């Protein structure tokens, strides 16, 4: 499959103005009629932009389309918060029934403030322990920039096998969401005082704790 | 304005991926309808619309694999990809396109004007597990309790969880996936309610696995002990 050439990243602070650009040969790009597209996570794809220039229904004036020869442009002006998203540009090629596209921007909005991770742990259920099962949940929500890393404690001592962490991901708040599994045996979790999840975020570490005598 | 997918989450290698996509809200038979796909992390990738022109295999991946069909009885758009590989393995979108030469020198015309939630495909030889589904207990907080559901062990995704049959959504928060080296999945759903309503509400997590008829209701309360 052909695809457009497009900036991996670009970055732009609130209230400001960013460019995203798109680039392809004269069979493509310098046909015109390129259009713009925003994949935000969770959502479907939001067509902004077609005909080079024309915004789509709904679409503020603030999300503009330009064209120069093979490049196209995608101007947004006045970031905020929700701009953050990965932007794909598109085009016909050769023909009206084929459609080649970018390898998307993914647009990056500065001068955001930092959020703290919010951390919920739940111990194993009874249930699963009947089930000769372990799992410890680490739930870890609304924090901004998107980063985190986890680690686990038994006890005060460092735990490292049985951890599965899942990638960051946008929640519908403009903030980041995560969550940690710790896989133990029954007689691992109670063996022990207590468990602990740790999340550092931007070099501040949070955490919550857990412990077998509780009830679940 | 409506583009509802449909077919299986899951087909093995060497099978043919038959997509359906039910359109209301327009004359279908005065619309075009694309299939689109993208990889995770990777661009988007055009199959096909029930209106070709020129005549060229634009794709040699995709060459003579992909067949799109329109049942104007049925409001239907088909999609056929035959052969399919590991490399298949995509979210398959539908959606409602403008396709228009423009020219004097001919300018092609292509965009996509209406975009559907898209249905997630995975490739794989693996057989579907459904997943053990427990409850994650309210604990002993500025007035509000977490309580949950943990989704153990499925494959393949994905799964939805509602919580007392779609009547709570305020302070629901259902988290993606992890994949562990197994090759399962495992998710988690918490809600946040006020530590009040623990002795006056019934709380039941709804999970629903499509790929293997699963359908579990668990209710989650506090426990004492």
């Amino acid at each position: 499959q052909a695809v457009l050439n497009q900036p991996s990243s670009v970055s732009g602070s609130l209230g400001q103005r960013v460019s995203i650009t798109c680039s392809g040969s004269s069979s493509n790009v310098g046909n015109g009629y390129v259009s713009w597209y925003q994949l935000i996570p969770g959502s479907a794809p939001r067509t902004l932009i077609y005909g080079d220039t024309s915004r789509a229904s709904g679409v503020p004036d603030r999300f503009s389309g330009s064209r120069s020869g093979n490049t196209a442009t995608l101007t947004i002006s006045s970031l905020q918060a929700e701009d953050e998203a990965d932007y794909f540009c598109a085009s016909a090629e050769d023909s009206s029934s084929n459609a080649v596209f970018g390898s998307g921007t993914t647009l990056t909005v500065l001068g955001q403030p930092k959020a703290a991770p919010s951390v919920t742990l739940f111990p194993p259920s009874s249930e699963e322990l009947q089930a000769n099962k372990a799992t410890l949940v680490c739930l870890i929500s609304d924090f901004y920039p998107g980063a985190v890393t986890v680690a686990w404690k038994a006890d005060s001592s460092p735990v490292k096998a049985g951890v599965e962490t899942t990638t960051p991901s946008k929640q519908s708040n403009n903030k980041y969401a995560a969550s940690s599994y710790l896989s133990l045996t029954p007689e691992q979790w109670k063996s022990h005082r207590s468990y602990s999840c740790q999340v550092t975020h931007e070099g501040s570490t949070v955490e919550k704790t857990v412990a077998p005598t509780e009830c679940s | 304005v409506q583009l509802q997918e449909s077919g299986p989450s899951l087909v093995k290698p060497s099978q043919t991926l038959s997509l359906t996509c039910t359109t209301s809200g327009f004359s279908l038979s005065d619309k075009g309808i694309a299939w689109v796909r993208q990889a995770p992390g990777k661009a988007l990738e055009w199959l096909g619309s029930t209106d070709t022109t020129g005549s060229t295999n634009y794709n040699p991946g995709l060459k003579s694999r992909v067949i799109v069909t329109k049942d104007n009885s049925k409001s239907q758009v088909s999609l056929s990809l035959s052969s399919v590989t590991i490399a298949d393995s995509a979210t398959y979108y539908c959606t409602a396109v403008v396709q228009e030469t423009r020219k004097s020198t001919d300018r092609y015309e292509l965009h996509v004007d209406a975009w559907g939630q898209g249905l997630l495909v995975t490739v794989s030889s693996a057989s579907t597990k459904g997943p053990s589904v427990f409850p994650l207990a309210p604990s002993s907080s500025g007035g509000t309790a977490a309580l949950g559901c943990l989704v153990k062990d499925y494959f393949p995704e994905p799964v939805t969880v509602s919580w007392n049959s779609g009547a709570l959504t305020s302070g629901v928060h259902t988290f993606p996936a992890v994949l562990q080296s197994s090759g399962l999945y495992s998710l988690s759903s918490v809600v946040t309610v006020p530590s009040s309503s623990l002795g006056t509400q019934t709380y039941i997590c709804n999970v629903n696995h499509k790929p293997s008829n699963t359908k579990v209701d668990k209710k989650v309360e506090p426990k004492s002990c």
